[PDB]
Formats: structure tokens, C-alpha cells, sequence
């Protein structure tokens, strides 16, 4: 949805979606990876998604 | 003149050849085989011992093949210059290149296997006789086997040395004092001793002279005697297993497949009778363990040291079971029945303490391997294990175990 | 149905029907059914080959076969004679000896570890079942070898499973 | 020579293999790079005779432990390409 709003020049609406993502979420996706159900490296959709969210923040 | 015309000579040539010259040229042929120049490695062999010569040719052949095997066990590691004040100026060694003793011992074993290939591939193995060993004649193929059993155990002794250092360095010092030799101060006692693999066995007299001394100078209120007994037993155990395991897993690579003759009574090092004989080592340690450790020990230490004692008694009887397979019942029966009674007596002397100490699995694993029917039957009645006795009345039936058991029930039972 | 599959050599079809029918608890209670499952899983392994597919099918079929042996052994101990229990335990021993080569970390490696535990539990059960009928045998030797069996069957470590969050199956 | 002088060719505690221990040396790591980048070490490297006749090595030119560990790793990495 931020990929849409930034292309649509709605930079404040992309920042409204950025504020809908709680700031713990980047660590919570690692918490959910060490107690098993997933393996020691983050799922490859979601490491790339965290890297993309960090691109969007920058 | 000069070139193709000047007489190539210098160390004399073919129309004389002394016994040093035969060894220094058979060393050339083995070094040519270690270049895979087989065409010339053979031409030196077929000149040195040409197949139309006197019956004394083979008394030089067993000798040169033995000396080159001793020289390879005892080789000087010419990559390490701690030896550069400690090597002779003529020395036709084998240049073990690895800067660690474990790898010198592995590289001597790799090279020994290529010496056995050279001896098969240039046909020589078909000519081997019986070199003199320990003051008897011994079939030279079994001496070449023994030299690699000594290497096999030296690799174990160097791996227990890298765990148990100053127990082993002290037994090495006692063994080197029994050679009267000065240790070069550029080296250690371990480098001097792990040169001489031809004598790696003398450690097993000295380890018990150190163990007896800890069992004379230390308080029984300590743990340290129990760790010495455990660690000396593990050194003897794993070396004597590495000897017989080598002997068993290469029992083809030392064998005449045909013979028209009678090979002598084969006594390997692991079966030696004498003051430092490995039988007398196993007997000393069976006295020591049963008279010193087993009275003082706990329930767990008594198990450890029993499985160790079982591994020493097994090498002792393996050593008789081999001997009673080279003496002949048809044409040396005067030796045979008397060696068979020596075995049958020492079989019970060594195993009756495992029975009396109530270790019925360890008395019986052994008595089932060596057919000791008295202690088989005694363990059954001392457990009332009539089902295991019936299992023996099935298992040993070609060997009349039931006829024996029926005396045992008639007499005292 | 499993007769009618195996006679037509529809062996993967028979095992796939077992993979559905084993979900009925009223079949898993039958000695007859578990005997048919254990023997059908062998006859399917006896048709698999050196292919990259079969190195997956052979894993499932051996996990199934060792678990079906452990349940057939529970039922045979409970319902049959001592010799009927020997020949089954000796068949389960033979099926463990093949899988014993697969030192690794898949769920056949995990099943094999747990099935050492069930094998020694059933072997200790066979020695005490021998004692229940063997009027002339000393109970010490049977109970010593049974205690060794239970000690091994206790010390086999509990499977270190991974709880995920969709999977309502125990 | 200057790679070999960044590497610590002092002797270990007498338990430990000089073809295992050499694998953290920067000299062995550049040989492993040349091999992984496709180069023939049998043609690309100077002679083990004359790398030992170069004077740059200085203190290492009197060290026998360096003298066989250099040879043992040349032997291992070049006879690994034949």
C-alpha cells in the first residue's frame, strides 16, 4: 500500500500507513523465528519485506 | 673421451657387492619404486639377488628386507633441524617430512605399506624365509607384519601421550634409562623414543614400574592412584588392541597362499614370555589390579577396571591361541601338549578371579570365547542359570561340553 | 480391499488407502488390520527403486512401518502367545537394522530414535511375558534383562518437536 | 613473501596438524582464492626452492617449522590440482 501511495505522490498517506505498522514489528518477526515454527534465518518473503520497509522509512 | 666412455664406477660395481652394498642398493631399488620407475627398481633386484644363485642368497634377502623395515620404523624426521646435531653423515633414511610426531608415525605407516607393495609387486614376497627374532627363527612375512603392529600401537601411544603427557613422559624416561642413552637437549624424551618404533613395546614394562611406584609412595586416601591404574590400563589396552586389530584386518597382506614346508613357532611381541615379556606385563597388572585396586575401589571404578582387565586377558589368550596355531600336533607334539597345558593353566589362573569377584558377564564373555568349561559351568550354578547352561549344552556340542558337565555334576556338584 | 490392490500389484494405492484408513481408531485397534498394514508396507518397499522420488516414498513407508510394528507389537503382546511375540519382535529388529544406516535429522531419523525406545520397551515386555508362562525359568534373569530394556526405553530422549500454530493434530 | 610475513609461522602446543592450522593463514587463503577464481597453481606460483632463496623473508629464512609447513601446503594445494 505504501508502494502505491509513494508512486501516487501521497507521501503523507504513505506515512499514515507507516504509522499503522507498530515500531516493535521488525523485532517481533525475529522473536517469532527463535521459538521455532520457523528456522534460525527469517522467512525469505519477510527479511526482504523488512529491508523494503527500511527502504520506505529512509 | 669423457662422456659414454669414462668408467662409471666410484663405489665399486657389480663384480664384488658386500652386504652394506646390497642394503644400500636395495634401498636404491625401493626409492626407484617410490618414483614408480618399476623397470629399474626390478633390474636392481634381479641383479642383486639373481635367480640362479646359491641357497645363501635368501639369508641376505630376509636380512636386507628386515633391515630396510627396521630403518623405516626407526627413521629420522629430516624436516625438523632439532635433529641437525643428532643424525649420522652417511644415513640413507626415509625423510619423514611431517613436523609432528603423530604424522611421522602415520607417514612411517604409509611408507611401510608401500614397502609391502614393493615386496609383492617385484615378486620378492615368494622368496621370504625365517629371520632370527628374540633368539628363535620367525617367518619373515610375520616380522614385516609385527613391524606395522608396532607402528599401529605407536600411533595409539602418541594419541594417549597427547592426553596423559607426564605419566607417559616418565615411562618414556624409565624406558630410555633402560637403553642407557643420552637425550639431546635440542629434543625431548618423546622425540628420542618415538624415533625407535622397533622398541615401542618396552614402555609396557616401565609403565608398570611407575604404577608399582605410585602404589608404594602415595596415600590410598587419594583419587590419583585410581586415575593412574585407569590410564596405564587404557594405554596397554588400546595398544594391544591396535596390534591384534592390525594383525586381523591385514591377515591377507602378510600370508603365503601356498607352502611345501614347515614355518617356525610364531611368537609375536604381544605374546612374549620373559622378564619384560608382554605376558609377564599382563600377569603383573593382573596381580596389581586384583591385590591393590579392586580391594580399595568403588562400585563404578570396579566396573571400569574389569572391562580393562578383560581386554588385557583377551590379548594374553589371543597370544596363546596364535601360538597353538604354529606348533603342530602331528610333528611337534612334545612342544604342543606342554604349551597347551601352559595355556589351560593360565586360562583358569587369569579368569577364576572374575568368577570369584561375581562379575559373571565378564568371566563368561571370555570363557565363551576361549572354551573354559569349568568356569562356564561354575558361573551357571553360581547363578542357577539352567537356561544359559542348556544354551551351552547346545552351543559347545561338537566339543563334548555335556560329557564334561556330567563329570562336574557327578564329582562335587 | 488391500488383498484386491496387492493381487493387482496396486501397491502405492494400497499404502495410500492405509494412509487414510489408519485415521480410523476402530481399524488401528485390530491385530488383523495392523498385520495387513505392516505386510503391505514391506511389499511396497520391495517395489521401490534407486530414483529421487523413491528416496521420499521409502522414508514415509519406513516411518509408517516402524510405527505400525510398534502398535502391532503392543497388540501381539496383549492378545497372542510368547513365540508369536518373538517372531514379530525379530521382524521389528530386522526393520530397525535397515533404517539404522540413516544417521541424519529428518522425521525418519526422529522416528527411528523413538522406535529404539518402543523396541526395548516391547523386548522388556516379552521377557516378563515369557516369565508369565515359563514355569521352569528363574525370574531374576528375565527381570534383569527386562530392567535393562526399561532403562534403555526410559533414557531414549523424548522427541524435541517444534509447536507450529495451525496444526490442531496431536 | 610479505603475505608469509603477516602469517604467524610459530610452532603450536604439539597436538595439532599443520595443514589444518594453516587454513587461517592469509597465504593459504590467497591460494584458495586463486583455485576458486580458476587459476593453475602449477603454473602461476614461484618455485618452493627459490621462494626460500628470496631474502625478504628474513627471520623466516632460519625457521624449519616454516620450511616444512610452506612445503606441506605447496604439496597439498598443487597436488590437489592434478
Amino acid at each position: 500500500i505504501m508502494r502505491k501511495f509513494l508512486a501516487s505522490k501521497k507521501h503523507e498517506a504513505a506515512k499514515e500507513v507507516f504509522v499503522k505498522i507498530p515500531q516493535d514489528s521488525i523485532a517481533e518477526i525475529y522473536n517469532q523465528c527463535e521459538e521455532q515454527g520457523m528456522e534460525s534465518p527469517l522467512p525469505a518473503e519477510d527479511d526482504n519485506a523488512i529491508r523494503e520497509h527500511l527502504c520506505i522509512r529512509a | 673421451p669423457n662422456s659414454e666412455s669414462m668408467i662409471f664406477e666410484t663405489t665399486t660395481k657389480n663384480e664384488t657387492i658386500a652386504q652394506e652394498d646390497k642394503i644400500k642398493l636395495l634401498k636404491a631399488a625401493f626409492l626407484q619404486y617410490c618414483r614408480k620407475d618399476l623397470g629399474h627398481a626390478q633390474m636392481v633386484v634381479d641383479e642383486l639377488f639373481s635367480s640362479h644363485s646359491d641357497l645363501d642368497s635368501d639369508s641376505e634377502l630376509d636380512r636386507a628386507v628386515t633391515q630396510i623395515s627396521v630403518d623405516l620404523m626407526d627413521d629420522y624426521p629430516a624436516s625438523d633441524p632439532r635433529w641437525a646435531e643428532s643424525v649420522p653423515e652417511e644415513a640413507p633414511g626415509f625423510s619423514n617430512t611431517s613436523l609432528i610426531i603423530l604424522h611421522q608415525l602415520e607417514d612411517k605407516m604409509k611408507a611401510h605399506s608401500f614397502l609391502m607393495d614393493f615386496i609383492h609387486q617385484v615378486g620378492l614376497f615368494g622368496r621370504l624365509g625365517s629371520f632370527p627374532v628374540r633368539g628363535t627363527p620367525m617367518a619373515t612375512r610375520l616380522l614385516l607384519c609385527e613391524h606395522a603392529e608396532k607402528l599401529s600401537a605407536a600411533i595409539v601411544l602418541k594419541n594417549h601421550h597427547s592426553r596423559l603427557s607426564d605419566l607417559v613422559n616418565t615411562a618414556i624416561l624409565i624406558a630410555l634409562n633402560k637403553r642407557e642413552y643420552e637425550i639431546p637437549s635440542n629434543l625431548t624424551p618423546a622425540d628420542v623414543f618415538f624415533r625407535e618404533v622397533s622398541q615401542v613395546d618396552t614402555i609396557c614394562e616401565c609403565l608398570l614400574e611407575h604404577e608399582e611406584q605410585v602404589l608404594r609412595d602415595a596415600p590410598m586416601d587419594s583419587i590419583e592412584w585410581a586415575e593412574v591404574v585407569i590410564n596405564v590400563n587404557n594405554i596397554l589396552k588400546d595398544m594391544l588392541q591396535a596390534a591384534s586389530h592390525y594383525r586381523q584386518n591385514r591377515n591377507s597382506l602378510y600370508r603365503r597362499e601356498e607352502s611345501l614346508e614347515k614355518e617356525p613357532e610364531y611368537v609375536p611381541w604381544t605374546a612374549t614370555s620373559g622378564p619384560g615379556g608382554i605376558r609377564t606385563v599382563i600377569i603383573r597388572q593382573h596381580e596389581i589390579v586384583l591385590k591393590v585396586a579392586y580391594p580399595q575401589a568403588d562400585s563404578n571404578l570396579r566396573n571400569i577396571v574389569t572391562e580393562q582387565l578383560v581386554a588385557l586377558i583377551d590379548c594374553f589368550l589371543d597370544g596363546y591361541v596364535s601360538q597353538l596355531k604354529s606348533v603342530d600336533k602331528s610333528s611337534n607334539r612334545e612342544r604342543y601338549d606342554n604349551l597347551e597345558m601352559e595355556y589351560l593353566q593360565k586360562r583358569s589362573d587369569l579368569l577364576s578371579p572374575l568368577l570369584s569377584l561375581g562379575q559373571y558377564l565378564w568371566a563368561a564373555s571370555l570363557a565363551e570365547k576361549y572354551c573354559d568349561f569349568d568356569i562356564l559351568v561354575q558361573m551357571c550354578e553360581q547363578t542357577d542359570n539352567q537356561s544359559r547352561l542348556q544354551r551351552y549344552m547346545t552351543q559347545f556340542a561338537d566339543q563334548n561340553f555335556s560329557d564334561f558337565l556330567f563329570r562336574w555334576y557327578l564329582e562335587k556338584g | 480391499l488391500v488383498e484386491v490392490y496387492r493381487s493387482t500389484k496396486r501397491l502405492k494405492d494400497a499404502v495410500a488407502h492405509c494412509h487414510e484408513a489408519e485415521r480410523n481408531i476402530a481399524l488401528r485397534s485390530s491385530l488383523e488390520w495392523n498385520s495387513c498394514v505392516v505386510q503391505t508396507l514391506k511389499e511396497y518397499l520391495e517395489s521401490l527403486q534407486c530414483l529421487e522420488s523413491d528416496k521420499s516414498d521409502w522414508r514415509a513407508t519406513n516411518t509408517d512401518l516402524l510405527l505400525a510394528y510398534a502398535n502391532l507389537m503392543l497388540l501381539t503382546l496383549s492378545t497372542r502367545d510368547v513365540q508369536e511375540s518373538r517372531e514379530l519382535l525379530q521382524s521389528f529388529d530386522s526393520a530397525l537394522q535397515s533404517v539404522k544406516s540413516l544417521g541424519g535429522n529428518d522425521e525418519l531419523s526422529a522416528t527411528f530414535l523413538e522406535m529404539k525406545g518402543h523396541f526395548y520397551m516391547h523386548a522388556g515386555s516379552l521377557l516378563l511375558k515369557m516369565g508369565q508362562h515359563s514355569s521352569n525359568v528363574q525370574w531374576r534373569a528375565l527381570s534383569e534383562l527386562a530392567a535393562l530394556c526399561y532403562l534403555i526405553a526410559f533414557q531414549v530422549p523424548r522427541p524435541k518437536i517444534k509447536l507450529i500454530k495451525g496444526e490442531a493434530g496431536q | 613473501c610479505k603475505a608469509l610475513q603477516r602469517d604467524n609461522w610459530s610452532s603450536s602446543d604439539g597436538k595439532d596438524d599443520p595443514i589444518e592450522v594453516s587454513k587461517d593463514s592469509i597465504f593459504v587463503k590467497i591460494l584458495q582464492k586463486l583455485l576458486k577464481d580458476g587459476i593453475q597453481l602449477s603454473e602461476y606460483l614461484p618455485e618452493v626452492k627459490d621462494l626460500l632463496q628470496a631474502d625478504q623473508l628474513g627471520s623466516l629464512k632460519s625457521n624449519p617449522y616454516f620450511e616444512f609447513v610452506l612445503k606441506a601446503n605447496y604439496e597439498y594445494y598443487v597436488q590437489g590440482q592434478i
